């Protein structure tokens, strides 16, 4: 009767309420492969000997009278089972399946970007061992790995006292993982942190390390499950898969085979009915994420999970791009037309930020066009970003900062500020974001060039109001003040300096005269020549009297000064003295080259200036004939000054893609270079379809 | 059969004549993209032309071994001494070697805080060749015959 | 102490002599991780605190004086160790090693598909259990699964008391694998066998199936290793890798991580040094193949291994294809001598052929350009292919071909014949292969269209001698004789018939007449109308008198008949009767379409003829204004008849592939439509990455 | 929100019309390429033009279930009835349904006796649409609306 099925299902599910969430894929282990639980909730029959194992329960759900026939006890039990099966997401038996709904799963603030709320919880007094478990996860997430280890030992003892098997098991695994993280952190500190800083940090005291090593050793989780009581094994066969040290034993293999299948689908051009491959990819991904986070498992930090999530999200984005560029056949349109696009909700932003690295985001942006897809939940993303910026500003404005948290948080902050290019932001949010970017962002990680390019990226989508201009002006004046010391210089990994900040300000505001810079210039004298050069770099920003003062103090004297002057607009033409200076520089380079001919010739910084002089010669700017004498010095120099004699076998793909607009038009003007350049261009695009090459080929040359 | 010019990357301190570590070089990525004011926003006038191209050199090594003295003693600057044997198609094995260097480099690796299970033995250190206003790129090539 | 070093290493390596070959990696398990045995051959000094006994061993290997002072028994032990390490592939330490070489040395009969020698060794008398072991592997590979099962049972019976741990263990594994094979095979014969073969093929008798079912029930493979004695497990840890049913997960995930690294290297445009990730995958792939095949394990037949090797080989191919086209940058090529290019060898051919599918070989062909890769060792591959053809002809020459061996061998024969396009063969080999394919390849597994396209593939690298013309003429005459019956209909999956074989013959040899068909025609009669229709297709392939007889017996007044006459050159211009007939067909289709409007629209086939009619109208062939009245079915018809009226939004780019050079030029010459086709193509080659679109664009640069 | 095309495929003997099996649609690949002869081995003249393009329809189903009568009783020809609900973008669930049918098809499954050691029940059956001289392919579509 109905009571039989109700009692059976409740008996199987009774000890499964302790977990805050379970993957549905593993539910088969509960019923001994009797039913196959798809990701979409449908329960497909696989094997059964009796009747009413599950179908009777579903019928009870449909028929309220069948639920009424039950006693009060069975009524409450069915209500609880209904609540649980709703919470898990399991739907009606597969035999009777309608239109199933697919949306991102629910999660905790631990997964979201909430640090202040997290610290308030830690401050309060714990209620139950579950609260201690959550607090320990929060601590370990906040960098206090020593405190988290201590609390994990505490809850191990408490759960031993209270006989909570699931808590004991999960605590054992998480504590082992925190020990691993601490030991690897100590080793990597002593290995590289000395090189990065100069005085190795010791956040973990040596005696503490000895204590942890003595407390546990020769312990491998691969056997842990075999020690638990047989009752826990029989009931909780879902958690058995957590014991192995080679985590993600199966999930990576399923990912590999699903990925090969998806790539085959893209290559073939084959449509899909029912739940496609990408849909099951997404459902598996979110089940894994929810089980790990909402159940508070510490193994989300380790690189394995990061690689797994990177692969899943990159596959999903690649598939979405294909579905955006896939040509549709008329019969294909008959099968399906106007398929839904890819919405990048706030959950996707959080995952991409947390689990990628900056080179990997670069890879994604290189392969696909992320800017073509539309984002959603703009407000939630903006809140997450403003929380990030507020956290960094609060932690860095004061002296207080934890190095462990630095390692564990700066990658996320960097990736989030990088990935905020497409999301629109509020004016207060943008102000806080840039104020944290330009002022309190560390120089150990982000140097000046990367800082500038990230600022440009933020500028792209939501423009700069006057407040951001004021912030940039404050940053520039701070740089000028820092420039007092003689020892100070400028260093840039990507080759970008403060002149570009000034150019950005100027381009945004057609007229913007900074009074503070002019005051500082008026405060300058002969002895502060370094500050005079710095102020020369940012000259248009300051006022007219400061311009006259600086021009009086110094003028053009060498190639670097001439370069900067022509860059920031003071000099609009090359005077005879200037071109004479270039001729002497070329003579010096020629003598150095003939000296070095015995050695191995190299041209890294000189090639820039020589190529620039060649470009000017091409553009009919410089009329001096002596430059022709230096022919044969550098391949690009000969290419531009005398293309005709130059042999067209030194062309480099770097120039053939990183071309230049007006110069591109001029090359297109000249037939002699045009023949060979279009030949090589079409050859290269044919061999490999690179977007920039196609753009050059289609836009200018034809 | 495989690459037969193993690279010797000597990492030395720039301030004084001491060696920091020695490693077996693994890869060398080069990039040249215009990102100054996105692809457009650079300075431009009717008779003027300025190359605003900015390029970066990224290096990665493996099996780095740090000097004992450097560990003992411990604006800092460092130099790299890539040491490969120049091999041509006509002369697959040549007595002449190729000597690449990075006198202006920044020791910064993304491996920092990778907490993989089963502690890994691949401390692949990344390196970025920092530039300066006068020197567009500091790397230098020289062939010893 | 040299003697202590030799004694220790001999004590460690002596049990390994029984195994035919051992993987390089697994050797680390022998020394308890003391040294990390790289795949290349070197042995890096992983963390250990011993003498350095490997260092002294390699010293001994270097200096003759060191090994000449060894005691005699120690001298024999040392040279035995030298032989073993030479066999496996170990060389020396990493520091000492300057340059190493790689080669593939699999030498089993199973790997070279030696079926005749296999059965001869089976029938020849045995003298030891090792001989029985090889015999059983040969039988199972030969399809006689029942005999292989019984022989494995006998081997276990003898080995349990003969104290051969390795043989007993591997025989348990092999018996379980063969049981799985037979069980899944009978399950495929019972249900799906009826649909597939059209019969209830039951090679296994019911009592035998029951015998195996009750013979080895409740046998958990995962326990096998733990059942073996302690000494075996202590000394043969290398073989724990085989016990688990889900083995080769480790290689799958490690291939997943080395597929991510190689893909990142492609994406960035890096320049790797020393041992590239591609070399590691290649070494691991041929170290797994060699281990499994040489040691004679049946697991090499299942699907997991096929997937693993498919992914490995595919990845190697794409990496080589990419490197074939790389940015110059004048940097990488200078470092190492010339280029270590990818070239195809006989071992690669065997691996691809055995472990791929025809749909999977087409993917690799569509992504990369296999034909650019260079193939070597032509003679060995010719031997392989001639062996395959001889076996198929011998088996199909009689009516006896094991059904379970016909399922195991047909996929390999198909893949080999498919992939033998690129390799070069001798004239005798070409005749043998063509005759076997055409005459003895079963019709249920390779229907007419696939047969024609494979024959066409073979004749691309090698031109056709006269022997091939004779063979194909014999097969064609056989079909013509078969078509006397008035119930014989042709089935062509891809849309190619015997007429296309006639086309291939009359193409590769312009002048050729088959007198056999002429004399068949001379006996032709009106009753055999189907024969008249079939043999009417090959008109130029007959004699003049046969042509006159065929023309006299029937005319060409029908749509299909008109199409055939157009294709074979029978009719060159549309007579008034012809245009009237096509107009009649168009009117019939118009009334059918009008009816369908109220009863739903079906349009796949008649639009084919309508499209051909539209193309004829465009090219100034059909001169009747009636076709303009028939406009209404929008499937290329109006687009070719009235370009102006047709809504160019409805245009599908994919229609451009099916056109030819003349048609492409004519359409480009049309001004009324050129702009929209070029814009669609340019946005189609800018969003998608299909080269054929770029070729159509080269035609459409105008 | 999941892709709402849970098509029902009925595999019936084309000879008598006796239902053979019933399954759930999984995928449908279409390919059109000129593989006739070599890349361009077609036959043509100055005044003659013939469309030599050949096309293959490949289908794959899942969870096929066999009729008891057919299994009991056991040139043969078979037909597939594809039953799908029409979902226009304006109306994601339209009462009108789309009937596809391939009256002629061959059970040429690429399963070919796969002996994987995984406990998964997915007897995915491949299908290729066979043709004839009169009929280029046998696929047919109808609109209920």
């Amino acid at each position: 009767k109905d009571d039989e099925v109700i009692d059976y299902i409740y008996g199987k599910i009774s000890p499964l309420f302790a977990l805050q969430y379970i993957r549905k894929i593993d539910l088969k282990h509960v019923f001994e492969y009797d039913y196959h639980f798809e990701v979409n909730g449908t329960v497909v029959r696989h094997k059964n000997k009796g009747f009413g194992y599950m179908e009777r329960f579903f019928e009870l759900k449909e028929s309220c009278d069948e639920r009424s026939k039950l006693s009060k006890k069975q009524y409450e039990r069915f209500n609880a089972l209904f609540n649980f099966f709703e919470k898990n997401g399991v739907i009606c038996m597969a035999k009777d399946a309608g239109t199933l709904n697919t949306s991102i799963e629910i999660n905790s603030l631990a997964y979201h970007g909430k640090y202040d709320v997290m610290k308030k919880f830690i401050e309060e007094q714990s209620v139950s061992i579950e609260d201690d478990y959550k607090k320990a996860f929060f601590l370990a997430c906040l960098g206090r790995w020593e405190e988290s280890y201590d609390l994990y030992s505490n809850i191990i003892l408490n759960s031993i006292d209270e006989s909570n098997g699931c808590v004991y098991y999960l605590s054992q695994i998480n504590r082992y993982r925190i020990y691993q993280s601490i030991t690897q952190a100590v080793t990597q500190f002593n290995g590289l942190g000395l090189l990065t800083f100069g005085r190795h940090y010791k956040p973990f005291t040596d005696e503490f390390l000895a204590r942890i090593e003595r407390e546990m050793t020769n312990f491998n989780i691969d056997d842990l499950f075999n020690g638990m009581p047989f009752e826990f094994q029989k009931k909780y066969k879902i958690l058995e898969f957590l014991s192995d040290n080679q985590f993600l034993y199966d999930d990576t293999v399923k990912l590999f085979e699903l990925t090969n299948k998806v790539r085959s689908e893209m290559s073939e051009g084959s449509y899909s009915f029912g739940m496609s491959s990408d849909i099951v990819v997404l459902l598996r991904l979110y089940d894994n994420l929810r089980f790990l986070y909402e159940n508070c498992l510490w193994s989300v930090s380790f690189h394995e999970f990061h690689q797994y999530i990177r692969n899943s999200m990159s596959l999903l984005i690649e598939k979405a791009e294909y579905e955006r560029t896939r040509d549709i056949d008329e019969l294909g349109f008959s099968f399906f037309g106007k398929k839904s696009g890819f919405f990048m909700e706030y959950y996707d932003f959080v995952n991409i930020s947390r689990h990628f690295k900056i080179d990997d985001i670069k890879n994604l942006e290189r392969s696909c066009s992320i800017d073509k897809i539309r984002f959603g939940e703009q407000e939630k993303i903006e809140e997450y970003l403003v929380g990030i910026a507020e956290e960094i500003t609060k932690q860095f404005s004061a002296n207080g900062m934890n190095v462990v948290f630095y390692t564990q948080f700066i990658s996320e902050a960097k990736a989030a500020l990088y990935f905020a290019k497409y999301v629109k932001l509020s004016e207060e949010g943008l102000g806080k974001i840039v104020k944290a970017l330009l002022f309190y962002f560390p120089e150990r990680d982000l140097d000046i060039g990367k800082r500038y390019v990230w600022l440009e990226r933020l500028t792209k989508c939501n423009e700069l109001p006057k407040s951001i201009i004021s912030i940039i002006d404050d940053f520039l004046v701070l740089q000028a003040e820092k420039h007092i010391d003689q020892n100070y210089s400028e260093v840039s990994s990507n080759g970008l300096y403060s002149r570009d900040y000034g150019a950005l300000i100027k381009h945004f505001e057609k007229n913007f005269i900074s009074k503070r810079l002019s005051e500082i210039t008026l405060c300058l004298t002969q002895d502060k020549q370094k500050q005079i050069d710095f102020l020369f770099k940012l000259l248009p920003l300051l006022s007219t009297n400061a311009k006259s003062h600086l021009l009086s103090f110094k003028s053009v004297e060498n190639i670097n000064d001439l370069m900067n002057g022509i860059r920031i607009g003071l000099i609009d033409e090359f005077t005879p003295e200037h071109e004479e200076l270039i001729i002497e520089y070329l003579e010096t380079r020629k003598v150095n080259y003939i000296v070095e001919k015995e050695k191995g010739i190299q041209t890294f910084s000189s090639n820039d200036y020589m190529s620039t002089f060649g470009i000017w010669y091409f553009l009919e700017e410089i009329n001096n004939s002596k430059m022709e004498e230096f022919i044969g010095m550098d391949d690009q120099y000969d290419f531009f000054v005398d293309p005709e004699n130059f042999d067209y076998k030194k062309f480099i793909p770097s120039w053939l893609k990183n071309y230049n607009d007006k110069l591109l038009g001029k090359i297109a003007g000249n037939k002699h270079m045009k023949h060979h350049v279009i030949e090589v261009l079409k050859e290269r695009v044919k061999n490999s379809n690179d977007k920039r090459y196609l753009e050059i080929l289609m836009n200018y040359f034809i | 059969t495989v690459i037969q010019d193993t690279a010797d990357v000597y990492f030395k301190r720039k301030s004084d004549g001491k060696l920091v570590f020695t490693a077996e070089a693994q890869t060398a990525s080069f990039s040249q993209a215009i990102s100054e004011e996105k692809l457009r926003g650079g300075i431009g006038n009717k008779p003027l032309y300025i190359l605003k191209s900015e390029k970066e050199i990224n290096l990665t090594v493996k099996n780095a071994f740090f000097d004992l003295e450097w560990l003992a003693m411990t604006s800092e600057r460092y130099e790299v001494e890539y040491r490969t044997i120049a091999y041509n198609p006509d002369t697959e094995e040549v007595y002449s070697d190729i000597y690449i260097q990075f006198p202006n480099v920044s020791p910064s690796g993304e491996f920092e805080m990778s907490l993989e299970n089963g502690n890994a033995l691949a401390p692949e250190i990344k390196f970025e060749a920092l530039a300066d206003t006068d020197t567009d790129e500091m790397a230098v090539v020289i062939e010893a015959s």
